[PDB]
């Protein structure tokens, strides 16, 4: 789901020239906007504690 | 004189006229970024070069390719101000036209079957503002230029510090912009050895064999051949005369010396000679000899010749034998020796050995080895000796061809090897690595281009991969390009690069110095620890290019430099400095910009050289420099002259008066701390200056400079409207210029940025005139500090060391009070338990703390808040919390139980008191806006409506005035025009076609004057109304801006411009200050003991000059107060401006009466004086100035002690010095902690004032405590103060209950160490 969201975001940013908004992404995916936000909040890799 | 400078003319004490004005200070950034962005038809600079370097992208099979057409930059979504407010990067979209030609498989390759053209979005490129800054993530950043090693070939040596003996070992290094490094070095055994990419070393003949060179060819290239035939049954050497100049010489008619000059006998000239057989025994062969009958190789190339070999050649019938030349001084057998040690015999074996060196532990194949070599150096995809690198390479080896090639080749490598051999032999010299002709300046444009090319290669691999596959029937080229890698590359460069630095915004000088900074660090540069003495030193080539004074004092000494005043970067990136041509013995005003390599040849005199009326030199033997060495040279031998006296010093060093009387060590500090000054409430000009302040103030961009001349129509504290002159109007323009001023805006260092108007309604202004003075600016002059009365005496130890004693009046008049704007943020997010809400219903908080909050829960604008006051009230849902039995009993007794939400609200930091001046509310799209959000939205919409209406009203007034004038071309009574109501003009009726067509188009244009302005206002409504793109999980952000007035107090750091810094020790009363005979007390008393030891005398001179300046001002004030005639004032002003033999001719005859009165009014607080660096005011001029002001010529007055009234036994130097308030305030440095937060792993107190952390008791402190014998104090610090979790709690309880005793335990750090060592599979255990 995250990978397909990234692919659709890439295609939409290519199409319109700016970053897609959550509502437009939800419309294109035929999925609820709340689910889109939930997916967008979990795509983070933990940051290292040794980073300067 | 310009209008802004005619208001206050600064007296110039210089004597040398200037032939070249100081150029724009921010050219190094603006020119580079213009090179990056502006389209290049030749395709050599900027984005075009990267596009043509990456494109066209060809598929592996050949089915299709993607090629470049053109690029363009779109319109920005937001301007600079909205980008800063919102917190987004100021950038422009990049749109590239790409076409995807499809080839035909059936047709022969190269047939264009189809063409598909589309514009592709390739990311957003950040934009440089007009002042040379970038707005990244809402903050202002500066990209520092880099001083890096220039690409090419450098010849160097170990200086005999590696081998046991001296044995100076020579190496040559070929370093490209991109690709592998090639190293050719010598060994202690005199063998040429080769390294690639700094790995294991091989004989240099391998690189020669891999190019298809036979050993005979190598010997022919690298050696000279001497021939030996057999003539008339005798040995026959072909004699070369230059060689001869241990045996008996032939040519009996001209016998030379036998076994014991040359030219005299060589004069006749013979071509024959006979040598003994032994002369051949020691030589080595040159070519391979083959016998057809035997079919074998009698002697090989590069073999020792023996008697048996000579006999075999004799029997073979061969008569001609050639051998290589070998000496011990001029020619060496190095190549023969490295051929001997080398085991390679063919190209294939050389490739195999190179492959083993490159890729060890891998089976070697011919195709693999061949590929590796071709790619390492002869591939344009992996090797690039750029234009600068190629130019340096060709200059190094003296090659006059292949100027456009960026790949090494046969000729290049062999020329490098030959030149290294020659350098070893003695012909030639090594290169200087610190020489500025070998170091290059790399600016924003080049770095941005490189990162864009990295992104383009990332997208080019995927584009190639997709092109390989053949389903391109319904595929458009915008479906092949992914702009995310390119955007990632540029964003990484502009936000995470070491050279993309947070802007220094204390004052305009800090801005200018940061924009003109060069760093030897950064990617592709040095490191702080690995840098040596040599690179940190001042080179003779730094004259006029790098400032030898301005550099950080510390680990970064010598690694961060500042551009000189007149320094410039040429097209190749090398620093160049201007010079005046000397033609026919006279100094012509023509300026030639010379680089170090061009500077070395010529002899350049200095600006201090005396000149005659005819333009020639006065004294026969002038001082000059040649090849970096100073000396005395004849007048006729001088080729160039310096253009200015401040050519070698940077701007900050050029702003220090009397710099020539100060040491370099203290001038360094003066220049450094001139960038740390904090602007005050009232900007005051320096009484003693250098004349460069105007340049810095104008070029920094903090001031509002008029774009077009005219008459100021309207002035207000936040807006200036200027009526443009009739000669500077674009046809069909409004005719007005609007300047909106920045009012109380936070800077990067939490200072105040404020622009104050300096013009009145009706004042004429020209182009370049200053309309509003920014921070630290006074009437267009840089004003970093204040002029303070200074007495150089000790005062009861309150100026001990570097301490400063300051009078109370300084505090009373707020001379050093500063406004600091601080930004605080409250982020309400979404949690698992619920969503954080901003509201005024804060549990466990009384109505006293809710007084300053509104219904929405946000503090009012203008509310005076102290530490602990609630600014934004936020409540977060909290989970079930377990209660102790006593808490349960308390809740049962008093039924108060309201813990549904927890108070985590934004509170003012402790010891911070200020006024809320701005509140910004950001709400996510789809979240209900609270009442405060709609209030701010309505205020913004009203502001936009009013601003647009007013701007349109003024511009339409100007344009209708133009209309009026077009009618006045004939001239009539517009009273009849006003007889009909203004709107009713559109209700008129005309029947004549001539009049009616006019009316038609006029109506069609008036109604169209509404559509465009409505479009502009609708765009503004879109910008304010729309939601904000916040981080995931963030619901609402409330930002509160606090303005804090910080007054001077003990502990604050105050300093001058001569490196004399100090800390204020006491705020003494006015009655305790020393006072003169007139009763005027001094405001600051400084210790004299700090002048002689640090040898900064320029302050004392400044002090004297300041006194004289103020004295003259006082006289002017008296003349104004006594209402004397204007003739006497004019006479006095002319007398003041005619002192000394100066280059300045300020005559007052053409100054009007009002101009004279304005000038006198601006000279009330003292006459400004300019003393240029190295061209300053002599002591005689200062004494004459003092005598004009009726002051002692020694600058010393008789002072009286305010506490006793007794005159001091000696006169005291009393004057006026320009003092600054540095950004080191005791308010931000005082910290204290008893107990607070602790580290997660080590269970130790955190570090820093922001985290309420504790001080570090390091190893040295432990050593000191052990030396004292203080065991118990050390145990206290180690255990019960840092990491004994039970011990520190027990200590706190014991202190609360009076028993000052401790029960030390085991530090948690030792337990962590134990667990770590056990995790390393090692049993560590505490025996009992």
């Amino acid at each position: 789901t995250i990978n397909k969201l990234n692919r659709i975001s890439r295609q939409m940013l290519q199409e319109m020239g700016r970053e897609p908004l959550p509502e437009e992404l939800a419309e294109r995916m035929q999925m609820p906007e709340d689910k889109i936000r939930k997916v967008l909040k979990i795509a983070k890799e933990p940051i290292s504690m040794e980073t300067p | 004189y310009s209008y802004t400078e005619k208001k206050r003319i600064r007296k110039d004490f210089g004597t040398r006229p200037q032939v070249l004005d100081i150029p724009y200070l921010l050219s190094i950034q603006l020119d580079s970024f213009e090179k990056f962005i502006e389209q290049d038809p030749e395709g050599q600079y900027g984005l075009e070069a990267a596009f043509r370097s990456v494109f066209p992208i060809q598929s592996y099979n050949g089915n299709s390719e993607l090629q470049y057409v053109s690029y363009r930059l779109g319109e920005p979504v937001f301007d600079v101000k909205e980008c800063q407010i919102r917190g987004v990067t100021y950038s422009k979209p990049l749109r590239v036209k790409l076409r995807l030609v499809i080839f035909d498989k059936d047709a022969p390759a190269g047939t264009v079957k189809d063409i598909k053209e589309q514009e592709v979005y390739m990311g957003e490129i950040p934009l440089m503002t007009e002042n040379g800054t970038f707005v990244i993530n809402g903050t202002e950043r500066v990209i520092v230029s880099q001083l890096h090693r220039s690409p090419g070939v450098f010849f160097d040596s170990d200086k005999g510090k590696t081998h046991s003996s001296g044995k100076v070992l020579y190496n040559a290094r070929i370093i490209p912009y991109r690709g592998s490094w090639l190293d050719f070095e010598f060994d202690p055994k005199d063998n040429l050895y080769v390294r690639i990419d700094r790995r294991r070393k091989l004989p240099a003949s391998i690189i020669l064999r891999v190019l298809g060179k036979t050993s005979a060819e190598i010997l022919d290239i690298f050696f000279e051949k001497v021939n030996f035939e057999v003539k008339d049954q005798t040995l026959m050497m072909e004699l070369v005369p230059e060689r001869l100049r241990t045996f008996d010489i032939e040519a009996d008619g001209k016998v030379y010396v036998e076994k014991g000059h040359i030219r005299q006998l060589e004069k006749d000239g013979v071509n024959f000679i006979e040598v003994p057989v032994e002369y051949i025994v020691g030589k080595v062969s040159a070519k391979d000899y083959v016998n057809e009958a035997t079919g074998e190789l009698i002697i090989t190339a590069n073999q020792e010749i023996s008697l048996e070999a000579l006999a075999n050649l004799s029997q073979a019938g061969y008569k001609k034998l050639e051998v290589l030349f070998t000496n011990d001084l001029d020619h060496g057998p190095f190549m023969s020796e490295t051929l001997r040690v080398d085991s390679t015999t063919d190209r294939i074996s050389a490739l195999v050995e190179i492959y083993r060196m490159m890729r060890p532990g891998e089976p070697p194949t011919k195709e693999a080895a061949e590929s590796l070599f071709e790619s390492l150096f002869f591939s344009a995809e992996r090797y690039d000796l750029s234009t600068v690198g190629r130019m340096k390479f060709n200059s190094s080896i003296g090659r006059e061809d292949a100027e456009e090639q960026g790949t090494l080749d046969e000729v290049d490598i062999i020329e490098v090897m030959k030149k290294l051999i020659s350098i070893r032999n003695g012909k030639g010299e090594v290169d200087d690595i610190d020489h500025l002709g070998n170091r290059r300046i790399r600016s924003v444009g080049e770095m941005a281009e490189n990162q864009f090319r990295v992104g383009l290669v990332r997208v080019e691999r995927a584009v190639k991969e997709r092109l390989s596959l053949g389903d391109l029937d319904n595929v458009m080229p915008q479906d092949l390009i992914n702009a995310k890698p390119i955007s990632a590359a540029v964003k990484e460069f502009f936000g995470s690069s070491q050279l993309s630095q947070f802007m220094d915004q204390n004052n305009p000088l800090s801005e200018v110095t940061h924009k003109r900074r060069i760093s030897a660090l950064g990617p592709g540069g040095l490191t702080r620890e690995r840098a040596g003495f040599e690179v940190r030193d001042v080179h003779v080539t730094h004259y006029g290019r790098l400032c030898p004074i301005e550099t950080p004092e510390g680990p970064n000494i010598g690694l961060i430099n500042s551009l000189s005043a007149f320094a410039r970067c040429n097209e190749y990136g090398f620093l160049e400095t201007p010079y005046r041509r000397v033609v026919n013995g006279v100094v012509t005003d023509e300026v030639d910009y010379l680089s170090a390599i061009e500077e070395g040849q010529f002899v350049i005199a200095q600006a201090n050289a005396k000149l005659t009326e005819e333009g020639g030199f006065a004294d026969e033997l002038v001082t000059a420099r040649q090849k970096g060495e100073s000396g005395l040279h004849p007048r006729e031998h001088v080729d160039y002259m310096d253009v200015a006296t401040n050519q070698v010093v940077s701007i900050a060093a050029s702003l220090i008066p009397f710099l020539e009387h100060d040491d370099a060590n203290r001038a360094l500090m003066g220049a450094n701390m001139q960038r740390q000054a904090v602007p005050t409430l009232r900007s005051e000009k320096p009484l003693v200056g250098t004349g460069i302040e105007r340049n810095v103030a104008v070029d920094s961009g903090v001031t509002a400079v008029a774009k077009r001349g005219g008459v100021i129509q309207s002035v207000d504290a936040s807006r200036i409207v200027v009526k443009v002159n009739e000669e500077e109007l674009i046809p069909g323009e409004a005719g007005i210029d609007i300047y909106n001023l920045t009012k109380y805006t936070r800077s990067n260092q939490n200072t105040c940025i404020n622009q104050r108007p300096c013009v009145m309604p009706g004042e004429p202004v020209a182009r370049g005139d200053v309309l509003a003075d920014g921070p630290s600016t006074d009437l267009g002059e840089l004003a970093l500090g204040q002029n303070m009365r200074i007495a150089f005496m000790p005062w009861n130890g309150y100026n001990f060391e570097d301490s400063i004693l300051v009078s109370e009046r300084v505090v009373q008049d707020d001379r050093f009070t500063t406004i600091h704007i601080q930004e605080l943020s409250c982020v309400a997010r979404d949690t698992k338990l619920g969503a954080e809400e901003i509201t005024a219903d804060i549990p466990n908080v009384g109505e006293a703390a809710l007084s300053k909050l509104d219904e929405s829960g946000i503090v009012y604008i203008g509310a005076e808040v102290k530490g602990g006051d609630i600014l934004v009230g936020k409540v977060t849902p909290k989970g079930e919390t377990q209660l102790t039995p006593e808490e349960k009993l308390l809740r049962a007794i008093f039924g108060e139980k309201a813990s549904d939400v927890k108070d985590t609200s934004l509170r003012v930091p402790n010891s911070v008191a200020g006024t809320v001046i701005d509140v910004q509310v950001f709400t996510r799209d789809g979240v209900e806006k609270d009442k405060r959000a709609l209030e701010i939205e309505q205020m913004q919409l009203k502001e936009a409506k009013k601003d647009l209406t007013e701007e349109f009203q003024i511009l339409e007034g100007g344009l209708l005035a133009r209309v009026r004038s077009v009618l006045l071309a004939g001239g009539y009574t517009e009273a009849k025009l006003s007889s009909i109501e203004r709107k009713k003009w559109l209700e008129q009726t005309l029947e004549n076609e001539e009049l009616q067509n006019q009316l038609e188009q006029l109506a069609e244009q008036y109604d169209e004057l509404k559509a465009d302005f409505d479009k502009k206002f609708e765009a503004k409504r879109r910008k304010i109304t729309q939601g904000d793109d916040l981080a995931p999980g963030v619901l609402k952000i409330v930002k509160v801006y606090l303005a804090v007035k910080r007054r001077i107090q003990p502990g604050d750091k105050m300093a001058g411009r001569h490196g004399n810094k100090g800390v204020i020790s006491k705020i003494n009363p006015v009655e305790d200050m020393p006072y003169d005979e007139n009763g005027q007390p001094v405001d600051i008393v400084l210790n004299p003991l700090g002048v002689p030891s640090r040898m900064n005398i320029g302050q004392i001179l400044e002090v004297h000059l300041g006194l004289a300046a103020k004295g003259i001002g006082d006289k002017i004030n008296q003349m104004i107060k006594e209402q004397q005639e204007l003739a006497k004032l004019r006479e006095f002003l002319q007398k003041v401006y005619d002192l000394g033999d100066t280059r300045q001719r300020v005559d007052i005859s053409e100054l009007s009466d009002e101009d004279v009165r304005t000038l006198a009014h601006n000279l009330r607080a003292g006459l400004p004086v300019a003393t240029p660096v190295f061209d300053g005011a002599p002591e005689s001029s200062i004494k004459a100035m003092l005598e004009l002001a009726d002051l002692p010529a020694s600058g010393q007055l008789t002072l009286f002690d305010g506490r006793t009234g007794d005159a001091f036994e000696r006169p005291v130097t009393v004057g006026y010095m320009y003092m600054l308030k540095l950004n080191h305030l005791v308010d931000d440095k005082m910290h204290a902690r008893s107990t607070g937060s602790y580290s997660l792993v080590t269970q130790q107190p955190l570090g820093g004032k922001a985290q309420f952390g504790g001080q570090r008791f390091g190893e040295m402190e432990v050593w000191a405590l052990e030396a004292y014998g203080a065991a118990y104090t050390l145990q206290e610090m180690l255990t019960v103060k840092s990491d004994d979790v039970n011990g520190r709690t027990k200590m706190y309880k014991n202190i609360v209950d009076g028993n000052h005793a401790m029960e030390p335990g085991m530090p948690e750090s030792f337990n962590v160490l134990l667990k770590e060592i056990r995790s390393l599979g090692i049993n560590i255990e505490l025996e009992d």
